[PDB]
């Protein structure tokens, strides 16, 4: 992306073209070894970094179609282990947060698209802790909760599509990067020894969880059935901090209000048992 | 008191159980709850397994502790 | 290659071809072609090393390699420099940037070339111990130093400069070279930059060996010259690559021990194998009359129990260290029992057993024992560890003052088992007494005599023990710190088990403050934990049975909270005599546990 | 998935029918070897049969793909191990067990289907010649399940 | 501990064995209480045939485990 | 008369002795408080092993007498 | 110091070691003052086998002591 002398269409067409010839793992190696996926001053790492700063500082060379396919052609490669373990090392991660932790960017589609491929590159103990020790938690929670106040705060910035039945207020431009924030919390809540769960939850991501429950008809049911998947996995996983979502009085809005947020939702329905059962988990949850 | 144990291939269950209760009596409740055979069922606390004849106490498990179980053939 | 080989078989063993200067700088511009890789590099040292077996091939290919290293060293010099002035200034500008990424920069060529002439002086494995000389001649006469202090210069900035994020891996290649110049020079000229360039630049180093650990399977291996640099991460990765290098398949070695006689069961199953037997095997322990254990899962409770019984002071082997109940010392009076020779040895090799096998022993050794193992003399700093307060009144005898308060003699008093005795430090120790004039040796005779004579042959075998599994110069690597965390591991402190075994005064266990607390230590580390109990207690080691086990001052004593009404700004305090915990009624849990951070980290 | 197929291995494991016995391979739960025991009165009677049972992702929404590992004379089984039986084609439904689904091969093992068979030959030298399809059954059965 | 064994040709025992006796070592016992030599039993578990060399511990039987022998 | 056994480090126990009876009365009453056998047991005193056919009268055993505990280190 | 090997008919043979000394040297300094090859030698002590791979402090062998040689 550096070079602005070749057209847009033409690298675009490069880009998707690599990016189908890496759908097979055979010459993932090769594209890996090309882009210099392996070291950390790489031509991918230098592209992921120019992304991040024309993201900081917003312009027209800004080409979202273009991010979105490199982050999926970067999720293609990693999908091969070996070829996984040669971007941990090179460092993915790090640069991946640089990217994320972007504050006030209003492109939120490419902010999603790193969000996903950052979501789906964590996946064992040693990735995670490199995502922690890189203030991951924090620019999540801080993300999530800056977001979720923005979007109740601003009803003007408001334009929900049309030409189809939706049950959210939100640009879906939000409701996306939302989206993508919570899979990455509820994958950060999976890989976790539980340990360190605490660190997560026990925060004031609860408060922007209970604001995305109170206001469903803003928020959407995607959004809703993401926010019961958060509370039912926390729950499952070290049931021990349920007093917590009591004191934050997200299980009380939960259990008080179960009828008004169930809706037409073939996730949120086949979600509901498990929320039950979650909450019962207690005694007095049961009760 | 009351336990709980995660399974690794769904969600967690509680058991109303007491300190003096052997591993044989768990090892039943978990295969009311879930149905699995006792034999087929193995037990981890604290990274280390659970021997049937011994009981909580000697293990050292106290009220809202958590226990892993895995099957193994 | 083939060719080459078998000509030089030929000639070492019809007319034979003879090679000229001009033939011989042309083969070797193959190092410096853009399309030398690995393959073609190795196949290139493996044609140059046949052909040096020919008269005269060795001088020009020294003189050749000298001259291409200089000629590229004198760009190198310039392009070290100007990087390391736009890295002084700050994105770092392509054009200079692609002088050292791209496989045909300057450092790539001149790493290959240094490899190639340590491979020329090196595969003369008979003639290496002499050659050496010869090489670090060769070495000096490429003038080497400026590019180092370049490089040296360049990392610096680096280290500086956060612009750059961690490019300082575009020089990797060129410190391999500098290894390279240092690995056959002796560490026990470059010798002396070696050193302080690993000392300065330990930090890109650790980070360097942690992104690519296989590293140290190059020449980056010379850092073990200098341990003090490579971190505890990467210096136990290397340990265990180091260890494990004898990937020969383990047979497996079922055993029956019964539980309650573990100890001795275990002692005689293994004791009577053989060493390497032991050494090569994989134990699966079955215990006797058990149920529902896998083979793999009884290993871990055989190595905890066994850990477990083996430091029983009932067995005369070991002691716990007075105020330290967790870390044991060996017992002088093992003497008792004939066979506690062969005890401690057996406790040495299923400690090097568990040490191969990587399962943590909560036991722990005084430092003396880390020290003698590590092969370090033992001082009073080991007596400080075995008898605190006692080595505080030492040193406070030694240099606080002139003592000449006790009519302390140059001999112990003991009690063995209801017998006294006396033993004398020296020749008629019992009658010198101590005074000013002979208190810096009575010290030291006294701290030698604790430490190391009263253990000696209880030691000694324990040490024959360990080594069998363990080289002695592979374990020399780590220190005593590092050497402790190896056996036990980070301490791990329970949550569950600390709050069910706890007290309260003023408070209850549903109590506010109290499940405010409970949650904030939860979400703790495990660092954070220790440091915690450590606070608390004075030490980092929950006791071995569990925290229903704790121990203070007079005798058994549980962990105790108590509120406190003072201002609610006041710091948690705590009293370790008794394992007590005043802690204010803070109305928020973010500020309980703010405090409750800042009290144990100030403890510190 | 899981949950179903524990069930299914607990309640084999329970009360297993001595005409057949199954488990995991290589404790990939999704992946089964299966053992058969030709039924009495018929021509594999007394031999040894190997099965390889791989589970859909989707079961027991979807029928489990048995295959005969080993060689066998029949006219609906074809030598490279596929079977033609109709739980496992459209009459399935996850009410359906494994061990049913056992049951029922060893079933079809005594009783073909010549009307709507696998291998057009053994079907047509069954109808032709009973005697004949029973001698180079027991021969096949010989050969390989003994 | 206990073991059970069905004869799929005849009838249904009970032995007694343990986890480092190897799969020989049942067979000979399976001899001794009916009288066939080990060569000639086939024995079933699980689905897989049971191989002398090898042992109950590498093969996770536990006990009541039910095997299957062929005659 | 009342004797007291102590170990190394653990707690002190005691016992209901008289003179007369060998050591292995003194060893069967630490087995029924401890359970250690008593070919396991070793009892020492004034640090002067003791054996199982003499007897407290033997060792001039008396009364407040402190004895020391020790688990064997069976050899092979 | 120095240890004694008697055999069931034969004299006693007198072998000077140390505690480090394996019982693999016991047997060569037999082989060398008799002959005998260390496989043909079979030590006991205190009723038990002695083991090549070990040493004479692993089983409390000591100055003066008896073993016995069986062939």
């Amino acid at each position: 992306l550096s070079e602005t002398k070749i057209p847009k269409e033409l690298r675009t067409d490069a880009l998707f073209t690599l990016e189908c010839i890496s759908l097979k793992h055979v010459w993932c190696s090769d594209i890996i070894r090309n882009l210099g996926g392996n070291i950390s001053h790489g031509l991918l790492f230098q592209i992921l970094r120019y992304i991040a700063k024309t993201l900081r500082e917003a312009t027209d060379e800004i080409d979202e179609e273009y991010n979105v396919r490199f982050f999926y052609l970067i999720s293609n490669l990693a999908d091969v282990k070996p070829l996984h373990e040669s971007l941990f090392a090179a460092g993915l991660i790090p640069t991946l947060l640089e990217i994320v932790s972007i504050r006030n960017c209003p492109y939120k589609r490419t902010l999603a698209s790193a969000t996903h491929l950052l979501e789906t590159f964590i996946d064992n103990s040693e990735t995670t802790t490199e995502f922690i020790e890189n203030d991951g938690f924090t620019m999540l929670i801080t993300s999530v909760a800056n977001e979720i106040d923005f979007t109740l705060a601003h009803p003007e910035t408001w334009q929900p599509p049309k030409y189809s039945v939706v049950y959210y207020s939100i640009s879906f431009r939000e409701l996306a990067y939302i989206r993508s924030l919570l899979k990455l919390v509820l994958k950060l809540l999976s890989t976790d020894s539980g340990d360190r769960i605490r660190n997560l939850i026990d925060s004031p991501i609860l408060v922007s969880l209970k604001k995305i429950l109170e206001n469903k008809l803003v928020f959407g049911l995607t959004l809703i059935t993401y926010t019961l998947d958060v509370v039912q996995k926390v729950i499952n996983s070290e049931p021990t901090i349920y007093p917590v979502l009591v004191e934050a009085g997200l299980i009380p809005y939960v259990i008080d209000n179960f009828p008004k947020l169930i809706g037409p939702s073939a996730e949120l329905l086949s979600l509901l048992p498990d929320v039950v059962s979650a909450i019962c988990l207690n005694p007095e949850g049961l009760k | 008191m009351q336990i709980f144990v995660k399974t690794l291939t769904g969600k967690t269950i509680t058991l109303e159980v007491e300190p003096s209760d052997t591993i044989e009596n768990v090892k039943a409740k978990i295969q009311d709850k879930e149905g699995i055979p006792p034999d087929q069922q193995r037990l981890i606390f604290a990274g280390k397994q659970l021997e049937d004849g011994r009981t909580l106490s000697d293990y050292n498990i106290q009220k809202e502790s958590t226990l892993h179980l895995v099957l193994r053939l | 290659q083939v060719c080459t080989k078998t000509l030089a078989v030929l000639s070492t063993s019809f007319h034979l071809p003879s090679f000229d200067e001009d033939d011989l700088m042309k083969i070797l511009s193959i190092i410096m072609l853009d399309s030398c890789t690995t393959r073609v590099f190795q196949q290139t040292l493996n044609i140059i090393y046949n052909l040096s077996k020919l008269q005269g091939c060795m001088s020009i290919f020294t003189k050749h390699l000298v001259s291409l290293a200089i000629s590229i060293m004198s760009k190198l010099k310039s392009a070290l420099d100007g990087l390391s002035r736009e890295v002084g200034t700050i994105e770092i500008n392509s054009e200079l940037l692609q002088k050292f990424t791209l496989p045909s920069s300057d450092q790539a060529k001149l790493l290959k070339i240094l490899t190639t002439v340590d491979f020329l002086y090196t595969h003369k494995r008979k003639e290496e111990e002499r050659n050496v000389k010869d090489l670090q001649s060769l070495y000096d006469k490429m003038n080497g130093g400026p590019v180092w202090s370049s490089l040296s210069e360049c990392l610096s900035q680096f280290e500086k400069s956060q612009a750059i994020n961690t490019s300082a891996t575009i020089l990797l290649p060129l410190i391999e070279s500098l290894m390279v110049v240092c690995r056959r020079s002796d560490l026990s000229r470059v010798e002396n930059l070696f050193f302080p360039f690993t000392d300065a630049h330990k930090k890109l180093l650790n980070q360097m060996i942690r992104s690519n650990p296989k590293l140290m399977s190059g020449p980056f291996a010379l850092l073990v010259k200098n341990p003090k640099v490579l971190d505890f991460d990467n210096k136990r990765y290397f340990f265990n690559a180091k260890l494990k290098s004898d990937n020969q398949e383990r047979p497996k070695l079922p055993i029956t021990v019964r539980r309650e006689q573990v100890f001795l069961d275990s002692y005689r199953a293994l004791f009577f194998k053989t060493n390497d037997e032991i050494k090569n095997s994989k134990l699966e322990i079955t215990f006797k009359g058990e149920s529902g254990v896998d083979a793999g899962g009884v290993t871990r409770e055989w190595y905890q129990v066994l850990s477990r019984q083996m430091f029983n002071p009932d067995y005369a082997l070991f002691l716990p260290v007075p105020s330290d109940k967790t870390t044991f010392h060996p017992n002088r009076t093992s003497g008792i029992n004939p066979e506690h020779l062969s005890f401690f040895k057996f406790i040495g090799m299923i400690i090097g057993k568990a040490i191969r096998d990587q399962c943590f022993l909560d036991c722990h050794f005084s430092r003396e024992v880390y020290k003698n193992i590590l092969g370090r003399p033992v001082s009073l700093k080991d007596m400080e560890s075995l008898d605190p307060d006692y080595y505080k009144s030492l040193v406070w005898i030694l240099e606080n003052d002139i003592t000449d308060i006790i009519e302390e003699t140059f001999s112990v008093e003991t009690d063995d088992y209801g017998e006294h005795k006396v033993i004398n430090l020296i020749e008629g120790g019992k009658d010198i007494i101590v005074t000013e004039a002979n208190k810096q040796d009575y010290v030291k005779k006294v701290v030698e005599y604790k430490l190391q004579t009263s253990v000696k042959e209880q030691m000694d075998n324990f040490l024959v023990g360990f080594y069998a599994l363990i080289s002695k110069d592979l374990i020399t690597i780590f220190d005593e710190q590092e050497l402790e965390l190896l056996i036990s591991g980070l301490p791990d402190i329970d949550v569950d088990d600390w709050k069910n075994n706890t007290t309260y005064v003023n408070y209850t266990a549903t109590c506010k403050e109290v499940s405010y607390f409970w949650r904030a230590v939860r979400s703790f580390d495990a660092e954070e934990r220790a440091k915690l109990l450590q606070f608390v207690t004075g030490t980092s080691k929950v006791p071995l049975n569990g925290f229903k086990e704790l121990s203070g001052v007079n005798g058994v004593c549980k962990f105790s909270i108590h509120r406190d009404f003072g201002s609610s700004e006041r710091l948690p305090s705590s009293h370790t005599c008794f394992n007590q915990l005043n802690l204010p009624p803070y109305e928020s849990y973010e500020t309980l546990r703010g405090s409750l951070l800042l009290a144990i980290n100030e403890g510190h | 998935a899981l949950k179903r197929i524990h069930k299914e291995l607990n309640d084999l494991a329970r009360d297993p029918p001595a005409q057949c016995s199954a488990g995991p391979v290589g404790d990939d739960m999704f992946h089964w070897q299966a053992t058969i025991m030709g039924p009495n009165d018929s021509p594999y009677q007394g031999g040894v049969f190997f099965l390889t049972i791989h589970f859909p992702t989707d079961y027991p929404f979807k029928p489990p793909k048995v295959a005969f590992t080993t060689r066998i004379y029949h006219p609906n089984i074809n030598s490279n191990g596929s079977i033609c039986l109709d739980i496992l084609r459209s009459q399935w439904s996850p009410a359906l067990t494994i061990s049913k689904v056992l049951l029922s091969i060893c079933s079809l093992l005594c009783d073909p289907n010549p009307d709507d068979p696998l291998v057009p030959e053994i079907a047509r030298i069954y109808k032709t010649d009973r005697e004949k399809y029973n001698r180079i059954a027991r021969e096949w059965t010989q050969k390989y399940a003994m």
